[PDB]
């Protein structure tokens, strides 16, 4: 029996965002 | 594992300082390994080739892998990886063991970023363990060769950023191949060209100057397309000869014809390449950095405008003239870059006039729709604006043009927000900071001159400001006559209806308006003489705009721009 590498699936992440006031 | 002698150095054009080197840091440790001997020192090498994608780094290497004669080890980074848990660094490391047992040899690391990328970000254990080994790699070679047979890595990557650092300071030379200029093109296109059979007239210094942004690679596209051009002739008379032989549209019948001769070839006649077809080839040829970001030349030519002869000539003083003959320019002392402020009262001819120059010029086109490079990220907005001037840049001469600019740039106070004034701080930089960008033409459109940041409208960023204001009684009548004109009554008729004192204030909007609405007004004439033939006896009558239609319309439209001074001013 062979160990072979196998790839997986990635993290998330955090993405920031710029809000407008109408005041 | 000898190198093929299928690339000669011949191939490779354009680049001379690059090549001066390699003499020097590649040739010199392979080859002059006896002179190296002589003073006892290891002249083991390592050669980073980076920069745009198409720049010949790839034939550079196998060029220059052909001209020296020694082993040759071409490596690509997928091919390197293996399915066992051992196998993938394993395989890196018979590379360097092999290259030591063949030394002198010449390694060609092609696309070393694809395995060789950051192991600070890529937490794998695979990927962190080829980055490893390739640096115990490289300094083995440092070691176990006999002195006297030195070897060098070559390595080609358009992402020099991703290496790992520990990597990519292993290499002691890093090249940096940029995008050919003007003379370079000139060469380039001869060495793609000097096996072809040219007509004698080809002008490579009207060639090298009709392709401002291409690369090595772009060029050999436009060989390719100048050589379609010539055996296009020869297709039409394969085609005679299937569609004479016979008894679904036109190209479909051709792809129909040639597949039922299959079986059966015609010898084409051997044919020159003329320069018409090179310069047809260059337009069928779009450059790959092209490819995305740019706007598609307007359809307005000169033609299109009427009156403005002020501006015109600004227009073409600032920048149809310095994109056309940059020679002539830069003996007075001129840069080749200009900032023009378009603005004045909507409808009078800012967008139009700015269409134009950017079809005049015959330069590259990047078109702004007001606030479109925003975006709700943090910083996608200025990444944004520096992004478009670096494909600006690159594809040099280049127009960028702002419409309605007053909301990509408002002038900035402490009311202003955060997010709002960091795209105008970028732009300062972008348009006149330590980064020169020279060979960027910027055009502004906007109605509130008064609304942009003060900083913007100084010299060096936007220079000139061009007023744009409604056209006289003088002017009404070039512009009614070029609307009209444009669009297909005679001209006698035209001067009567644009000098009418009902057309007080008329901008070119308007005249524009009022033509379609003397259309309109034809089309109830129309409409209404063609019932009365067709019910009392199939019914089709020219429409045309007569003298009576142009009434109808000057006691209908009016004019939009209420206040003129509201914009005249500021
Ligand atoms: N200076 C040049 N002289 C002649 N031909 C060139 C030159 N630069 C590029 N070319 C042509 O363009 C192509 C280069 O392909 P190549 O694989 O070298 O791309 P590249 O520049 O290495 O980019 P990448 O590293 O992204 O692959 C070839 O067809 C080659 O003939
Ligand atoms: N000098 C002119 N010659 C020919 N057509 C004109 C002229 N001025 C205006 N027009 C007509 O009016 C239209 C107005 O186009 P344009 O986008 O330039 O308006 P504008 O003057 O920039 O106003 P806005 O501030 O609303 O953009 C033109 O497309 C053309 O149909
Ligand atoms: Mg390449
Ligand atoms: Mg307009």
């Amino acid at each position: 029996v062979v160990v072979v590498v196998v790839v997986v699936v990635v993290v998330v992440v955090v993405v920031v965002v710029v809000v407008v006031v109408v005041v | 594992r000898t190198p093929p002698t299928k690339v000669s150095i011949l191939d490779i054009a354009g680049v001379d300082d690059t090549l001066q080197r390699l003499l020097k840091e590649v040739w010199f440790p392979l080859r002059g390994g006896e002179a190296c001997e002589k003073m006892g020192y290891r002249y083991d090498n390592g050669v980073l080739l980076h920069g745009p994608s198409g720049c010949g780094k790839t034939t550079l290497a196998h060029a220059i892998a052909g001209s020296i004669g020694v082993a040759f080890i071409p490596v690509s980074a997928p091919s390197v990886i293996g399915g066992t848990s051992g196998e993938s660094e394993k395989n890196i490391r018979d590379v360097f063991d092999e290259a030591i047992r063949l030394a002198p040899c010449l390694i060609f690391l092609d696309q070393i970023d694809a395995i060789a990328g950051r192991r600070e970000s890529a937490n794998k254990g695979m990927e962190s363990r080829i980055v490893a080994e390739i640096m115990n790699g490289m300094d083995r070679i440092r070691q176990n060769t006999p002195l006297g047979k030195n070897v060098v890595v070559l390595a080609a990557t358009n992402r020099p950023e991703f290496l790992d650092p520990a990597i990519r300071r292993r290499f002691s030379v890093e090249i940096d191949m940029g995008m050919p200029s003007e003379r370079a093109r000139e060469q380039i296109l001869r060495s793609l060209t000097r096996d072809l059979s040219l007509a004698d007239d080809i002008n490579f210094k009207e060639l090298a100057k009709m392709t401002p942004g291409y690369v090595g690679s772009d060029l050999q596209y436009v060989v390719k397309a100048a050589v379609s051009e010539s055996f296009q002739a020869n297709i039409d008379s394969l085609l005679a000869q299937a569609r004479a032989k016979h008894p679904v549209s036109q190209p479909q019948r051709d792809w129909l014809l040639l597949e039922a001769h299959r079986d059966e070839e015609v010898s084409w006649p051997s044919t020159k390449i003329t320069m018409e077809q090179f310069r047809k080839a260059v337009s069928l040829v779009q450059p790959a950095s092209k490819r995305e970001g740019f706007s598609t030349i307007p359809d307005t030519t000169w033609s299109h405008v009427g009156a403005l002869e002020d501006v015109r000539k600004k227009l073409e003083m600032s920048i149809i003239g310095p994109i056309k003959n940059p020679e002539l320019f830069t003996r007075v002392g001129i840069k080749p870059a200009a900032g023009i402020l378009l603005w004045g009262p909507p409808g009078c001819g800012k967008t139009l006039v700015a269409k134009a120059v950017a079809n005049e010029s015959k330069a590259n086109f990047i078109s702004i729709k007001g606030p479109e490079l925003l975006n709700k990220y943090v910083g996608e907005s200025e990444r944004a604006v520096r992004q478009l001037f670096s494909r600006a840049k690159s594809s040099a001469p280049c127009i960028l043009f702002f419409d309605q600019m007053d909301a990509l740039v408002p002038r900035r106070d402490d009311s202003l927000s955060d997010a709002s004034a960091r795209v105008v701080n970028t732009l300062l930089t972008e348009l006149d900071g330590v980064g020169d960008r020279s060979g960027i033409y910027v055009i502004g459109a906007t109605n509130r001159p008064d609304m942009i940041d003060e900083a913007i409208r100084r010299p060096g960023r936007l220079g000139t400001s061009i007023y744009v204001g409604l056209p006289s009684a003088e002017d009404r009548v070039k512009i009614l006559k070029t609307l009209y004109r444009n669009t297909v009554t005679t001209d006698a008729d035209l001067e009567k209806v644009a000098l009418d004192l009902r057309c007080t204030g008329f901008s070119g909007a308007d005249l524009g308006n009022l033509m379609q609405a003397a259309a309109q007004a034809c089309l109830e004439r129309v409409y209404t003489q063609r019932q009365q033939k067709r019910k009392e006896g199939e019914e089709e009558i020219e429409p045309v705009i007569t003298m009576e239609d142009w009434e109808k319309a000057l006691n209908e439209v009016k004019p939009s721009v209420k206040d003129p001074e509201k914009y005249m001013h500021s």
